[PDB]
This record gives structure tokens, sequence and C-alpha cells, in this order.
RNA sequence: UUAUGUAUUUACUGACCU
RNA sequence: CGCUUCUCGGCCUUUUGGCUAAGAUCAAGUGUAGUAUCUGUUCAUCAGUUUAAUAUCUGA
């Protein structure tokens, strides 16, 4: 995301399984992160989308419920053109908090 | 091996730009024909300084804001001001006590004169080229 | 010697079963005893600190 | 009921705020005692700025809250290196 | 027969009056005359011999 | 708690100078972190203006060893007797003057 | 008088977070 | 010219009045990633290191 900068991208090359994002996330864009103007699915790589990881969300990796969707400004500058936008890494947040 | 601001200055076809430092480039002649090229913008200013490029505003002070004219005539800033001077004078028990038993009509100015004033009465500003970069003082260089 | 500091902080902890209680002074009081629950050993080194070296 | 002896409220009242407008005239409360704290010290050298921040002017120096001001008083005494600029407003003691 | 201001602690009243001086306002707010007596030593080296 | 700093030290004397003495919620009100019974504690204990909190004499510590032996406890009753009366200075003092007939 | 290294508060940022 | 008193003005505590049991009580915040700012604090001549340039090392 924006907010916890040490999150990284997966990046590969997009297939055709349409992202997912979870209850608690939904409406967010997955690269600028906001609310306003949905215009274009997420498409996600074959191997961030196989098995037990279907229907995951994009963010979180909680059960997904809903589309994926960029912004208006993320599509117009063409920050969909890229890899695929899944998550990897689970780092230094929901993790120091779940000791906590 | 950095052959200095002499001989670089005599080989370019335009020596009004190189300075002191682009001897101590790792290119020099391209830098000076980048520098000398026809529609660019300079580094900024305060590249080479100490100050973190405005930590040199310290103890002037200035003037909160101007409102642009087609704003100020539809006088939200004397029912602003009005407001604000009138909230002022509250205690906190009135702050809580019109909380919730709030007198509401405060300002109710009017909509045909804030479209009006965005929409009929609009004002372009004066703008700028897209040479004229920003440095530390340049609004106290009024002088030209 | 934690048997005794559990004997103190029970016997202070029963001063406190209603709970309309005060605005610091009593919360501050079982916040207390309850960080030297959360940490009986840190307690029982500041108890032997206040008791060697502290008179005024 | 005690009418007569029971703690009293009176009609009307709106209650006791919370704690975001408490301390925020917390705050405004303690601008107004240093206000007047330097103002009876008649320090010259308190500004205020654009953006309600403190400066010792002399010092150039930037001060978040009133505290942080009023205790820059004792530190880095160009207080006493206006000896040098009462030299030069004066040649002489 | 000129009276002195008064230095309080509440007041509630036309000036709070803060000099620079006058904020002891008392002898020294405390004092005993001889602050001990001396049979406090014939007491205690008493005890300790 | 009970920490201290000084950007508390010095609004805690802003206050007393406005305020008063035996007036302590009021200026209480203000600080964030204190209550009145600290304000009590530091403005008696080492913010006084009365307080002489440094220049340790030779009158009052051969008035104090032989004080300090007549009650041998008690660093509150001698506190106002020796006048240096932060009731601890008396205890520094009496901790490093037994400390310099040890060493 | 720009400035460092640090002990060190106070403010401030990211629709950060069950 | 000097001295004492009287009256007018230039003026440097004026807070809402007093009394009760100081009338009476009260006043909770986290965790994460980053910045800014005070206070404390300290700041002999080569050679190469390094830096836009400057400022550590070694040298006599
Ligand atoms: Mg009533
Ligand atoms: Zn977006
Ligand atoms: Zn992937
Ligand atoms: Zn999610």
């Amino acid at each position: 995301a924006k907010h916890h900068p040490d999150l990284i991208f997966c990046r590969k090359q997009a297939g055709v399984a349409i992202g997912r994002l979870c209850e608690k996330c939904d409406g967010k864009c997955v690269i600028c992160d906001s609310y306003v103007r949905p215009c274009t699915l997420v498409r996600i790589c074959d191997e961030c989308n196989y098995g037990s990881y279907q229907g995951r969300c994009v963010i979180c990796g909680g059960p997904g419920v809903s589309d994926a969707y960029y912004c208006k400004e993320c599509t117009i500058q063409e920050k969909d053109r890229d890899g695929c936008p899944k998550i990897v890494n689970l780092g230094s947040s929901k993790t120091d908090l779940f000791y906590e | 091996n950095r052959f200095t601001v002499a001989e670089l200055k005599q080989l370019v076809a335009r020596p009004d730009v190189v300075e002191m430092h682009d001897v101590t480039a790792q290119d020099p002649k391209l830098l000076v024909h980048l520098k000398a090229t026809r529609n660019s913008v300079p580094v900024p200013r305060h590249w080479c300084f100490k100050r973190k490029y405005l930590q040199g505003k310290r103890g002037i002070e200035k003037p909160p804001f101007e409102l642009p004219d087609f704003i100020k005539r539809t006088g939200i800033q004397e029912m602003r001001e009005a407001l604000q001077e009138k909230e002022e004078q509250k205690t906190m028990k009135s702050k809580m006590r019109e909380k919730v038993r709030p007198k509401m009509g405060k300002i109710d100015i009017d909509y045909q004169k804030l479209h009006d004033a965005f929409f009929k009465w609009q004002t372009k500003p004066k703008l700028t080229i897209h040479g004229d970069l920003y440095y530390e003082g340049k609004e106290f260089e009024t002088r030209l | 010697d934690t048997k005794l500091l559990i004997l103190a902080l029970e016997r202070l902890k029963e001063a406190y079963s209603v709970k309309s209680r005060l605005n610091q002074s009593q919360r501050e009081e079982l916040g207390l005893i309850e960080q030297a629950y959360d940490n009986p050993h840190e307690a029982l080194s500041r108890i032997k600190r206040h008791l060697l070296t502290q008179r005024a | 009921m005690d009418f007569q002896h029971r703690p009293g409220g009176k009609t009307g009242s709106g209650g006791v705020a919370s704690s975001s407008e408490s301390n925020r005239d917390r705050r405004e409360r303690l601008r107004q005692l240093a206000l007047e704290t330097i103002d009876i010290n008649k320090d010259p050298y308190f500004m205020k700025n654009h953006l309600g921040s403190y400066e010792c002017k002399l010092c150039l120096t930037l001060h978040n809250n009133e505290g942080s001001y009023l205790a820059h008083t004792q530190g880095k005494k160009h207080q006493t290196n206006l000896a040098r600029r009462a030299a030069k407003e004066a040649k002489e003691a | 027969w000129k009276i002195p201001p008064c230095i309080s602690n509440w007041k509630n009243a036309k000036g709070y009056t803060i000099p620079l001086d006058k904020r002891l306002a008392a002898d020294g707010r405390g004092l005993q005359t001889v602050h001990i007596n001396e049979n406090f030593a014939k007491l205690a080296e008493a005890l300790y011999i | 708690g009970g920490v201290w700093r000084n950007t508390e030290d010095e609004i805690l004397k802003a206050a007393v100078m406005k305020y008063g003495k035996n007036q302590w919620s009021r200026i209480a009100s203000l600080l964030h972190r204190k209550s009145a019974k600290q304000c009590k504690a530091r403005w008696y204990e080492w913010l006084d203006p009365s307080i002489k909190k440094t220049e340790w004499s030779r009158e009052e510590e051969e008035k104090l060893l032989h004080l300090a032996k007549l009650m041998p406890t008690q660093w509150r009753t001698i506190a106002p007797i020796i006048g240096r009366t932060a009731a601890q200075c008396l205890e520094h003092y009496e901790f490093l003057l037994d400390k310099a007939a040890q060493r």
C-alpha cells in the first residue's frame, strides 16, 4: 500500500484471474488506495491465485467478497498495466499487533 | 583529469553558463551543453546550501492570506470573521449548550451569489511561464 | 517472597469492589496493584530499592 | 429523595465536554497564560508566527508550544551576546 | 497610619496584587524559637552508650 | 510516574505566579498529566523560590551531623531546622558526608 | 553566526492499525 | 528668588463585591512506520580516503 512503505507487490504477469478484496477493505483501490472512481478490474497472476489462494483478498489476504478495482487516477496513469498487484509479504504490521 | 573552468569555458559555444562545479562533473561537455540547451530549466539554487531550502524563513512575520476578489465579494469573510469573533467570547458552558440546542441559520448567505462568483465572476490569476522556478527570496525581489 | 507480595496485593485490592472510584488516586492505586501483578519481580525489586534507600 | 442534599445540577446544562474539546481549551488557556506572563516580563523577542508557534526573534528559534519558549530563556546566551551589539550601540560602557 | 495591601491566598476581590516581593508574607511561615530543646542530646547518646 | 520535565516546571512557575498558593486544582487544570497533589509536591519540593538548592555551607553540615544524631531518622523534622529544608537535600548531604567519612 | 554528534522532550505526518 | 498648606489636571493593584464544610466535588490511553523542533552537548602541516566543493584515517 502507500501507507505501509515496506509492503512489496508481486509484479508478475497478470493472468485472467480477477482480483478480490476482503470485507474489511471493500472499495479500496489497490495502488492509490482510495475509495472513489473505480474504473478497471484487477487481474492477478496464476501463482498468486493457486488452490488455497483463490478468492482471497489482494491486500489483507482475508476471504474476499467483492471484485477489486483501480482508480481512474491509477488507470489514466497506467498503473494497471504493470504487474499483478498482489501484496506478497506481511511485514511489521498485523504481526506485532498479533503479538500484542 | 578535471580540466578547469578556463579551458572548459573556452571550448563551449555558449560559455556563459559554465560554473565553478561543472569542472568537477563526470562528463563536463554534455553538462554544459544541456545547461545551454534551449528551453531547459536549471537545478534549484539550494542544492549546495546548508539550510534545507526554507529554514531561512524564520523570523519574518507575514500576512495570513489575501482571498481573491471574487470570493471576497460574497461576504463570506465578513460572516466568518463575525461568527469567529462571537465564538471567541463563549465559555465551555455555552459551547456545550449550543452543541445540543443549536441555533441555525447563522450564515445562510445564498446560493445564487456563490454560483455567480465562481461562474459569472471568475478571474484569471497572474500565472507564470515554465522557466520561472522558485528560490527563497523571489517575492522580496519585486524590484524588477 | 512472592507468596507475601500476593497477600499484600490481595489485602489492598480488596478495598476496591465498588467501582464509582475516583479520578486518578484510586484508579492509579489499582493501576499500581495490577502492574505489581503483571510483573511481580519488578515490584519486588522496587520494594527492596525503596526499602534500603528512601527515607524522605 | 433528599431534594435538598442531592448533588445539584441545572437544567439545560449540555454536560461536561469530551477530551478533545477539553484539552483544546487547555491549549488555548495555556496560550493566554504564557502570553500574559511574557507581557508581564515585557519580553520584546517573543513572536508568534502565521501558524500558532513561537519564536525567539533574536535567537531565530522555533518552538511548538508555550513551555518550549519559556524554557528557552536560559541556554545559548545571545541574551548577553547583545553586549557586542550594545558596544556597537555605544563605544563605551 | 497607612495600611499595606492584601496578599491573600484566596481573594476573588479587587486586585490579586502580585509584585516581585511580598510572596512569603510572614516571618518565614514557621519558627520554633530555638527549634529544638537540647535534652534530645541528653537522651540520644544516653541510649547510644 | 511523576517525571517532571522542564516544559511543565516552567508552566508551573507561571501558574503559581498567576493563581496563588493554596489553589492547586486550578493549576493542575492545565498540565494534562498532573494532579494537584503532584503540583504541591513539586512546587514545595523543587521549585520553591526560597529553596537554596545549591551552596553547601560549613555551618549547616556541622549542624546536621550532630542534628541527625539527635533524632536519627526523621529528615522532615530536621529539615526546617537545617533550613536546607528540601528534606532530601539533607539526605543527600548526609549520605555524601558518610561516604566522604568512609572512602 | 550558519553546523555536528547525541542524551532528550514537545509537536507533526501516512483515511496506518483490532 | 526661596519655604509650608490648599484646589484642578498629566497617572503606576482596583476581579464580579460578603459568608459557609479551601462551599463541594472531578481530571484514564494504546500499538506501527516516519519526520520536524527545542533543551542538554561539544567542537597541528602533509600524503592518499572521501565529497559537487567541504569535513575521519594515517604522516613529523
Ligand atoms: Mg439547583
Ligand atoms: Zn488508485
Ligand atoms: Zn502475483
Ligand atoms: Zn483487505
